[PDB]
């Protein structure tokens, strides 16, 4: 559980790297959600991409290393989460790379 | 003139692997005619002793024994004897030491009492007792370990195995470590090891320090989440 | 629950979504039987709005209230080419949806410490 | 719930010993644990009474031993010098008292001419009589309400209670006891004199038997009832025998296959086989020949209290294995690794009741008629297991089959094969053809030539999916085979 | 009649359900939860590292239940410690046996 | 507190240590009347490692455990020179020992 | 608590304290009705070691353990000059005396 610790400017973009453990069944991103307490997905293995970061974010798998990358268009100076990956079913305890913005 | 004959421990059988008997002679003259091998029941003998010193604090004479006897044959019991060739006895004597016969096995309990409530408010030095209740037969090894890596024996003090008051054929032993009140106040954890031949890996231990050893509070704080949860 | 408290029937309903090309033979198993075709009706996958390529399809199971409440498990099975051994068998019955009571015991001693 | 077993009720005179053995189920830290002997106080949780470890409580003290078996996997308390005292609910089991593992004993002591026989057994009772006069007018007599009510008519017609199973000369001779039957009858010959008549229970004899695992019932009832017939109860709580299998052909319908029955021997003993018990077998099983077949009073029984321990080292094994005719299956049968095998018998059933197995293969090589050449067993994977193969899918073959061995610990794992028709993954018959699937294909087609003794692989086409298999002997039965290596994957038959 | 979700004797964690049947009728059974949890109090925080701090917190999440740390000893598993036994001059590093009655050899 | 688990027995261990000329009388009563002689055990006084003057004994007392959960009192009566009025008195009881906190947290929720 | 432990009896203890002249009234009553004498026994006033002009006296009230045990909140009363109202009472039982055992903090 690592957190990367990232800055950008209001059009300034973040690219973030996960392992993949080649698993493919479901390998995502998830922004802290800070109303709640708990982890929200924002970009998956399947399409799902959230509202507020409409088509903004995007990802990409590497089997050289394993990579799984976000990449991140644009950027509204929204404070960026948690932007901790995880693997399986259940998002809220698959976490590890920790991320922060 | 002074002569002992130390039958070997199980202590000793166990860590070094060779079952050494020591007939030592000391506070006497010196000749430096020693030559003494360990005679087995029979006739014969296995080795000679060796580390004689022709000198002691007392400026006598000081002798040692020395011998490697196969474990199967303490195992079976046959009577061993040490005969000394030093020309300052006009005669030989003869030290006899065996194993005793096949008794029972019962493993040890091992419980770790701290020091007093009372002993602690006078901040002088608290005493740590280890009680081996239980064991059968009678040898037993306890071992002192302030937290880490082993306490060396000016400190602690343990007795030698006496029959229990009312279980037939078990034994007990205690052994008392004495430490300063800040260093048991810290926190430190003192483990008590005990080797028995009658114990799984035939070591154990039991560790206690300042919160665990009768502390005046508990805390704790249990914190379950997810209540629901698919299962 | 509606439905359970009308007395007459209850229908399980068994939701594939994602479902990427089209593909998928849906069966009703109870206890390892492969219950009647009659009693289970299936859907024609229609797409996701979620996604143009995404497939979901639904698939009812009726029944009588009481073989519900009795507590037979009747668990239904997906097959699609993306299937990892090309079969599903999810899961459901009376005794393992949302739970009405808790009570949760948390035993504290001194001497436990070796879980029986 | 705890998979400790033992009497749930022992019961006894006073001043006299008790033995109380307690099953545990065998593993190092059963065996090595603490063995206890509780007393479950009114209000307060157990005072320990003895323990393996030595200890003796204030009583006990010289009355009370407790040996542990760790072969056996048990442990026996004797509890001598009985008393009225001594009586109460117990516990019998191992670690901590306030803890669980252990199993409730509870125990009464019950205080201190007779003839006591078992119900449905014979008796006699013996009647004095003055020799000064001939034959004075005498008959049987009943302690029932302070005055022997007419029990046996003098002139020797026998009361509808005791119908047709007395004699009377002074001896009088009954047989086919039911429980009521037994009494302190006062007979006079009028010269009274007193006389006992006590009818028990036969006490279960404990089995504990592990899950997925055989029991074995042996009904060593006596010889004279030996021929009427036999049956196997399964005590509920009314009483009420669910019969489970019976000498006359009666069947329990959720015990198919499974059970067999050995045949009745010189005597009157016959062995009753369970196999695959689940944890509903777990209750009495009461014996009983009276032809009928229904428990019924007035017969000899023989009982049994049969635990299934719910915690058994025997590991799973596929109930079914069902195949596509004319294929072939694959049956992986466990066996005790301990104790490597002596004659792998492999078997079918006659039926529900019946069952008598008929050992398709064995060990040396021998197989049946109609799976003579079609039917194999090939001990890999010998790591204390094997894998008996029948392929040329008949239908007549659906059934169940068991995984016999002569060894000690004989569970006798039963597999039911659930044959289907269908696509045969494998091509026909030689003279060579053959073909499994390109997904089944994933392993190592393979060729043996079929002996009973042993199957051996020869040459034949070993290449990759050809038109799929075939076989060649270019220049008897055989075999043509998808193998996994350790273990192995369906056949072929051609000739 | 309880369906025993999780025994999990890494944290003494036992959940149960149950269908209770309180009036005669349908929809009036409870459906339950039995969670059951032994909180050792003298544990360590490192099981097999007897030297460790004692324990204080106590984290159960359900979901990593149903489907690491340990709090208890599961009394079928050996567990088992190195120490060092001088005895002589001759140190040597002896396998203690934290728990004794699980860890005779076989 | 792991001995009274087994439920079997309870040792109770008087601990007399520091007395110079060594010899040191040990006994035990419980409530008043003394106790009989073979329920506890008296080690030999040795000399303490510490204090180069100073001895040290053990006295230990087997109970059956179930008395000592009834919490009675035991009394250990230790009779020495150094003891100003020649003897002295110690007690314990079932509740010598109890902790003086429970202070638990309960943090119940069914969010992650 | 170890009078009571022994469940024979338990008696109850008034330590007037530091009252001068010496003279001065001790007796007791549950409920409200006068205990009989017999009961109890006073002792006599004797100088308190510290304050030198002050006199103390006991009073014993011997009762069952078992009565104690119901809290039947008896009371001591006594008549002294310097009163303000010549008389002054004083009550205990079972109840009195016992901590705050149980503090429970319920938080959402
Ligand atoms: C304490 O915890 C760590 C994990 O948090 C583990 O330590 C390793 O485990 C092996 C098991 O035998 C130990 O023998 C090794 O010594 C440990 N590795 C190291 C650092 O040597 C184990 O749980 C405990 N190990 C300790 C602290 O001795
Ligand atoms: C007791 O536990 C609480 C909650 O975890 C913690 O805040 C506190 O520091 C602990 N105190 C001690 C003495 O361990
Ligand atoms: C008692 O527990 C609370 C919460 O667990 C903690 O905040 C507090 O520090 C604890 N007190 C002590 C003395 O440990
Ligand atoms: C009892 O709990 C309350 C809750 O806040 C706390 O303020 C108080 O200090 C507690 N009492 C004691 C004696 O700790």
């Amino acid at each position: 559980l690592p957190e990367v610790k990232v800055e950008g400017e209001l059009g300034g973009s973040v690219t973030i790297k996960c392992p993949l453990p080649e698993m493919h069944v479901r390998i995502y991103l998830c922004r802290e959600m800070a109303g709640s307490g708990t982890c929200g997905t924002v970009v998956s293995t399947t399409n799902f991409i959230k509202a507020e970061y409409k088509g903004r974010v995007t990802l990409k798998q590497y089997p050289r290393k394993n990579l799984f990358l976000v990449e991140v268009t644009q950027l509204t100076e929204s404070d960026s989460g948690v932007y901790a990956c995880g693997a399986g079913m259940n998002t809220d305890r698959g976490k590890t790379q920790k991320v922060t913005l | 003139i002074r002569v002992f004959a130390i039958p070997p421990s199980f202590a000793s059988i166990f860590l070094t692997k060779s079952t050494k008997l020591t007939c030592l002679v000391t506070d006497l003259t010196t000749y430096d005619s020693v030559t003494i091998s360990w005679t087995r029941q029979n006739g014969e003998a296995v080795k000679t002793h060796t580390n004689i010193s022709e000198s002691h604090p007392n400026a006598t004479f000081s002798a040692v024994g020395e011998a490697s006897i196969c474990e199967d044959d303490w195992n079976s019991g046959e009577r061993f004897t040490c005969t000394v060739t030093h020309t300052d006895l006009p005669s030989p004597l003869k030290q006899t030491i065996s194993r005793p016969k096949g008794v029972a096995l019962h493993r040890p309990d091992v419980y770790l009492l701290p020091p007093a409530r009372e002993q602690l408010n006078l901040r002088e030095s608290a005493t740590i007792t280890c009680l081996v209740t239980g064991f059968s037969p009678a040898d037993v090894f306890v071992q002192w370990m302030q937290r880490g890596q082993p306490l060396s024996p000016e400190k602690y003090v343990t007795s030698a195995p006496m029959p229990e008051p009312q279980a037939p054929g078990r034994y007990f032993a205690h052994s008392i470590l004495t430490v300063s009140e800040e260093e048991w106040n810290t926190g430190e954890t003192y483990t008590c090891v005990v080797a028995h031949e009658a114990l799984p890996n035939r070591v154990t231990e039991r560790t206690v320090d300042k919160s665990t050893g009768k502390p005046t509070l508990y805390n704790v704080s249990l914190v379950m989440s997810d209540t629901a949860g698919t299962c | 629950r509606e439905q359970l408290n009308l007395r007459e029937s209850a229908t399980i309903t068994c939701l594939v979504t994602g479902f990427s090309p089209a593909d998928v033979f849906v069966q009703w198993m109870q206890r390892g039987q492969p219950l009647s075709p009659e009693k289970y009706v299936t859907s024609a996958p229609m797409p996701e709005p979620q996604a143009p390529g995404r497939y979901f399809a639904h698939s009812i199971l009726t029944v009588s209230e009481e073989e519900w409440n009795t507590g037979e498990t009747y668990t239904c099975v997906v097959a699609h080419e993306a299937l990892p051994n090309r079969v599903t068998e999810r899961t459901v019955d009376k005794s393992t949806g949302k739970p009405t009571l808790y009570n949760v015991s948390l035993v504290m001693s001194d001497t436990a410490g070796t879980c029986y | 719930k705890s998979p400790i077993f033992g009497p749930e009720e022992v019961n006894s005179v006073e001043g006299n010993s008790v033995s109380i053995t307690c099953y545990y189920p065998p593993t190092s830290v059963n065996r090595h644990t603490r063995k206890y002997w509780c007393r479950q106080g009114a209000r307060g949780g157990c005072i320990t009474l003895i323990s393996s470890e030595g200890y003796v409580s204030s009583k006990y003290a010289g009355r009370a031993n407790l040996t542990n078996f760790p072969e056996n996997g048990t442990f026996v308390v004797n509890i001598a010098q009985l008393s009225q005292d001594d009586s109460g609910r117990y516990k019998c089991g191992l670690g901590i008292n306030s803890r669980g593992l252990s199993f409730d004993v509870s125990l009464e002591v019950s205080q201190g001419k007779v003839y006591t026989v078992d119900l449905g057994r014979t008796v006699t009772i013996n009647c004095p009589f003055k020799t000064e006069n001939a034959q004075k007018r005498k008959s049987l007599y009943k302690q029932i309400g302070l005055y022997p009510v007419l029990v046996i008519d003098s002139s020797g017609y026998v009361n509808p209670n005791y119908t047709g199973r007395i004699r009377l000369d002074f001896s009088v001779v009954i047989n086919q006891l039911r429980l009521s039957d037994a009494g302190q009858y006062l007979c006079q010959a009028s010269n009274k004199k007193n006389a006992d008549l006590q009818v028990l229970k036969p006490e279960p004899e404990l089995v504990y038997e592990d899950l997925r695992g055989s029991v074995t019932f042996h009904c060593a009832l006596g010889p004279e009832v030996a021929n009427v017939a036999k049956f196997l109860c399964r005590q509920s709580s009314g009483e009420n025998c669910d019969v489970v299998v019976n000498t006359l052909g009666k069947r329990a319908p959720a015990f198919e296959g499974r059970i067999l029955l050995n045949p009745q021997d010189k005597d009157g003993s016959f062995s009753v086989v369970i196999t695959g018990l689940r944890k509903e077998d777990a209750g009495r099983y009461l014996c009983g020949a009276h032809s009928d077949g229904q428990l019924q009073e007035g017969s000899p029984i023989q009982a049994w209290q049969l635990f299934v321990n719910e915690e058994s080292t025997i590991p799973r094994s596929p109930t079914v294995v069902k195949g596509v005719a004319g294929g072939s299956v694959a049956v992986l049968c466990p066996y005790n690794r301990k104790e490597s095998k002596s004659i792998k018998y492999w078997c079918l059933w006659e039926g529900a009741q019946n069952g008598r197995c008929p050992l398709l293969v064995d060990s040396e090589g021998w197989v049946k008629a109609q799976y003579e050449g079609r039917l194999s067993l090939l001990e890999e994977p010998g790591n204390g297991t094997f894998t008996v193969i029948l392929n040329q899918l008949t239908s007549r073959d659906a059934g169940f089959y068991w995984c016999l061995t002569n060894g000690d610990t004989l569970w006798r794992t039963t597999v039911e094969i659930k044959i289907i028709e269908g696509e045969p993954n494998l091509k026909v018959p030689g003279n060579v053809p053959c073909h499994f699937p390109c997904k089944f294909s994933s392993y190592e087609k393979y060729w043996c030539k079929w002996n009973n003794t042993g199957c051996q692989a020869l040459p034949s086409q070993d290449e990759g999916p050809s038109k799929s298999r075939l076989v060649s002997l270019t220049l008897g039965w055989y075999w043509c085979g998808v193998k996994q290596g350790h273990f192995y994957g369906e056949t072929a038959a051609v000739y | 009649e309880r369906i025993v979700l999780v025994d999990n004797k890494c944290k003494c964690a036992r959940i149960t359900s149950r269908i209770i049947r309180s009036s005669e009728d349908p929809n009036e059974d409870i459906v339950e939860r039995n969670i059951r949890i032994i909180v050792p109090l003298n544990n360590r925080e490192n099981i097999s590292d007897p030297t460790s701090p004692l324990r204080t917190r106590f984290v159960y999440h359900l979901s990593d239940l149903c489907k690491e740390t340990c709090y208890t000893y599961d009394r079928n598993k050996c567990y088992t410690a190195v120490v060092p036994l001088v005895y002589g001059g001759e140190t040597k590093m002896v396998e203690t046996a934290l728990t004794p009655d699980a860890c005779y050899p076989d």
